[PDB]
This record gives structure tokens, C-alpha cells and sequence, in this order.
């Protein structure tokens, strides 16, 4: 570290070197901080967490009990020990509270004033953070497994919604049109994720073992359908070209958006070229998931080497994205982990689980 | 060694009762050297994994007394104790299938009472005791 400081100070190395290297070192040293706690408010398992993209100060959390909690992640107290207090909460007494499990919650990108949340009550509610009141509701004919707003699109403000229907619903928060559907999957869509690189590229993963990339502008079906073998087992596309040998219940684009991570109930995680959907054949070993719903996992940002923090049973398994090497397994939960979210400002991780806890993992030293 | 001798002398189910002199001798021996307790856990996993439920009860009581008294098992059960969290989650809760639960219901009640005691006994920063107690109270107490 003193070598790094000296090399930054004298200009041998770009300051970029020290940032990325020290962030990587912090991530490798990621450990359950009993020096930080998250206030327990959910009566049920936390299905989803979302740190706001701008300023990374506030975090949303949706539980199976239907409540939403809005936490402050900044140590506003002068002590080195603090609890991430719950700022707001859509509780059992809020008139608009979800009737059933909140499966996904997402801050509006570009501003912290709005956030959207979907539930097994077949609703995607848009909330005004300041008033804490719903500003819009999108009813769907079938329960929502996942929704996602594009983190990049300054132009369109569509929400891709995956429900048990075989169709992917696109809901325009700009004047409200929830009619658009992308057809081509054959079973429930368990995950949707917009590319962080291209405004209109959407990757949708479903129960039929397929992941499809769509250009929602385009009127002609999916761009690419991810294939495990890239052509070794080639068939007229009616049943082949599966991304996994089971249900694909998780999606995540890498930070730069040039690759796609999909995790499926075949206990595999695969990395795909997001442009031509080619399997990069990164191994990753065996990534244990048996989730019957969407599995929310994240990648690191702004480190020398990219990581992926994937829920592995009751632990969080940390892998290197481009080599597969399992860095470590963060072990602090008591039931299966549903979601982990990465605070890229400080290389911190927050993981929620069915044990009704949100555990913060902070780098040690 | 002497740890195993005391474990055999105490866990024996022919006289399944708490003896204070042996427990204080074990406390003093564990205080004399920390390495006594690191292998003691390995002995206790032998007694938890043993067929007889009374041996499991004895090893649980020995673990609890070393954690609360010796000051060397405290650095095993309240630090570097993910093994302890997993044994708490596997003892009272169902053993992971196919393997089912093998302990007795009286041992389940004893473990519940031990967890309730340890919630306040040593919880300055170890809250997964209380979280596991709540999970039991809402899933497989």
C-alpha cells in the first residue's frame, strides 16, 4: 500500500491503478461486519434489495410479507458502530401496501425521487419517495417474478416485467402503456435485465431454459437466443438453443455490459457474449441454486478485476467473472440467500435472505 | 489427551448428570491453554455426531460451559463460530435431507433454552443467535 501511495504520488502509476487495486483488495477482504447492522423490519424473508444508483445512500428492501423498507446506509452517528436505520416503510397499515410478496424493487435511475416495486399480487406499483404514495399501478394478469428499468436509457422509461405468462410485458412509465409484449418464450419469465450499454437491449430469462435478447424497438422477435454449445448440438430451433439445462432464474449484465451472466437451476452460471450470445466457456464450477423464483445477484464495479456475488444456498459465493475462480464464500446467513446488492462506492455488499435479515459485508482493514 | 479423558468421564451416559468438580476442572484446564478447547470442539462434534442422545446432550452442555466459563471457547462460539451457527441451524432445525434429525425432543428443548440463555449471555455483537431463535420461532422451533 505504501508502494501504491508512493507510485501515485510520484506519477509512475495512474491514480486509476490505486483505485482499482485497492477496491479489489477491499472486495477480497469482504467480511461480515458485526461493526455495522441493518435494522430488522421485515417480518418475512427479504426477496430484493436495491441501493440507489446516484449517491448510493438509501436502500430499498422488499420482503415476502409484502412490506417495503427504505434504509439509510450512511453512518450519521459519530460512533464507528451504527445501525442502518429504516427511513420509511410501506407497512401493513399503508393503504397501498402490497398484498403479497414484494419480489423486486428498483429505484428510478437518474433520480432518487421515485421507485417502483412489483409483487406476487400481480401489481407493479410506482411510488413517489417523498410522499411515499403510489403514483401509478400496473395490474398484470399473472404474478410478477421480476421487473427492471433500464439503468441507461435517457430516452425511454420502459419497465420490462416478467410474470408467469410466457410474454414479457413492457410498461412505459411515460404516459402509461402496458400493452407491448415480447413473445417467444414458452414458460414463465423469471428474470429481466436491460443492458447497461444499449438503451433498448433487454435480456429475458425464462423457465423454458432459454435466455433471449430483445431490441424492444424491433418488431421481429428476439435478436439472439443463448445457446450452451454454440452449434455443436445444432437443431432447427424449436426445442434446442437452451441457455441452461433447467430453469434460468437469474440474469446480470457485467458492469460494462459486454457480457451477460445467467444462473440456472441446472446449478450452473454461464457467461455470454452480450453481442452475439456466444458462450465464453468460463467454468465457474457448480453454483448451487434451487430457487423457484428469480435469483437476484450482482457484479462488482470499479475494481481491477470484475467479481460476481451470487447467492449460494445460505452463503454468498464470490467468483471472478472472466476466469471463474471462486474467490470466497461469505457465510453469515441462516437460511437461503435471495438477493445481494453491491455498494460500489465502498466495496460493500448487502445480502438479504429468508431468515428475515439483511447482513452487511464490509471490507476488513 | 486429557481433553478426551474428561470428555469420556463426563459424556458417559451411565451417570448422565452434571458434575460440578469435573466441570470446574475442565474450565481451569481450558483456561490454562487455549489449544485445549480448539480440539475440544472436535471432541464435541464427536459427541453431537454420536448415536446416543445422552452423549449429544453431554457434549452440548460441555460446549456451553466452555463458551460461558473458560474464556477460550468464547473465542470459538462468539468468534470464528460459523460452525457454531451452522450447528445451531442444524440441531434444532431439520437435518438437511436426505439425512433427517436424530436428536431427542428433550435435547431440542434443552437447545432452545440454551439459545434463549445465550441470547443475553453473550450477544454484544453476535446477533445471529437471536436471529436463529426468531427463525426457529417462525420456522421449525
Amino acid at each position: 500500500m505504501l508502494g501504491f501511495l508512493s507510485a501515485r504520488q510520484t506519477g509512475l502509476e495512474d491514480p486509476l491503478r490505486l483505485r482499482r487495486a485497492e477496491s479489489t483488495r477491499r472486495v477480497l477482504g469482504l467480511e461480515l461486519n458485526k461493526d455495522r447492522d441493518v435494522e430488522r423490519i421485515h417480518g418475512g424473508g427479504i426477496n430484493t434489495l436495491d441501493i440507489e444508483p446516484v449517491e448510493g445512500r438509501y436502500m430499498l428492501s422488499g420482503g415476502s410479507d409484502g412490506v417495503i423498507v427504505l434504509y439509510d446506509l450512511e453512518n450519521s452517528s459519530r460512533q464507528s458502530y451504527y445501525t442502518c436505520k429504516a427511513v420509511c416503510s410501506i407497512g401493513r397499515d399503508h393503504p397501498d401496501v402490497h398484498r403479497y410478496s414484494v419480489e423486486t424493487v428498483q429505484w428510478y435511475p437518474h433520480d432518487t425521487g421515485m421507485f417502483t416495486s412489483s409483487s406476487f399480487d400481480k401489481t407493479l406499483k410506482v411510488w413517489d419517495t417523498n410522499t411515499l404514495q403510489t403514483a401509478d399501478v400496473f395490474n398484470f394478469e399473472e404474478t410478477v417474478y421480476s421487473h427492471h428499468m433500464s439503468p441507461v436509457s435517457t430516452k425511454h422509461c420502459l419497465v420490462a416485467v416478467g410474470t408467469r405468462g410466457p410474454k414479457v410485458q413492457l410498461c412505459d412509465l411515460k404516459s402509461g402503456s402496458c400493452s407491448h409484449i415480447l413473445q417467444g418464450h414458452r414458460q414463465e419469465i423469471l428474470a429481466v435485465s436491460w443492458s447497461p450499454r444499449y438503451d433498448y437491449i433487454l435480456a429475458t430469462a425464462s423457465a423454458d431454459s432459454r435466455v433471449k435478447l430483445w431490441d424492444v424497438r424491433r418488431a421481429s422477435g428476439c435478436l439472439i437466443t443463448l445457446d450452451q454449445h454454440n452449434g455443436k448440438k445444432s437443431q432447427a430451433v424449436e426445442s434446442a438453443n437452451t441457455a441452461h439445462n433447467g430453469k434460468v432464474n437469474g440474469l446480470c449484465f457485467t458492469s460494462d455490459g459486454l457480457h451477460l451472466l445467467t444462473v440456472g437451476t441446472d446449478n450452473r452460471m454461464r457467461l455470454w457474449n452480450s453481442s452475439n450470445g456466444e458462450n465464453t466457456l468460463v467454468n465457474y464450477g457448480k453454483v448451487c441454486n434451487n430457487s423457484k423464483k428469480g435469483l437476484k445477484f450482482t457484479v462488482s464495479c470499479g475494481c481491477s478485476s470484475e467479481f460476481v456475488f451470487v447467492p449460494y444456498g445460505s452463503t454468498i459465493a464470490v467468483y471472478t467473472v472472466y476466469s471463474g475462480e471462486q474467490i470466497t464464500m461469505l457465510k453469515g446467513h441462516y437460511k437461503t440467500v435471495d438477493c445481494c446488492v453491491f455498494q460500489s462506492n465502498f466495496q460493500e455488499l448487502y445480502s438479504g435472505s429468508r431468515d428475515c435479515n439483511i447482513l452487511a459485508w464490509v471490507p476488513s482493514l | 489427551q486429557k481433553l478426551s479423558k474428561l470428555v469420556e468421564e463426563l459424556t458417559t451416559s451411565g451417570e448422565p448428570r452434571l458434575n460440578p468438580e469435573k466441570m470446574k476442572e475442565l474450565k481451569k484446564i481450558c483456561k490454562s491453554s487455549e489449544e485445549q478447547l480448539s480440539r475440544a470442539y472436535r471432541l464435541l462434534i464427536a459427541q453431537l455426531t454420536q448415536e446416543h442422545a445422552e452423549i449429544r446432550l453431554s457434549a452440548f452442555q460441555i460446549v456451553e460451559e466452555l463458551f460461558v466459563r473458560s474464556h477460550q471457547f468464547r473465542m470459538l462460539v462468539v468468534s470464528n463460530f460459523q460452525e457454531f451457527l451452522e450447528l445451531t441451524l442444524g440441531t434444532d432445525p431439520a437435518q438437511p435431507l436426505p439425512p433427517p434429525r436424530e436428536a431427542a425432543q428433550r435435547l431440542r428443548q434443552a437447545t432452545t433454552r440454551a439459545v434463549e440463555g445465550w441470547n443475553e449471555k453473550f450477544g454484544e455483537a453476535y446477533k445471529k443467535l437471536a436471529l436463529g431463535y426468531h427463525f426457529l420461532r417462525h420456522n421449525k422451533k
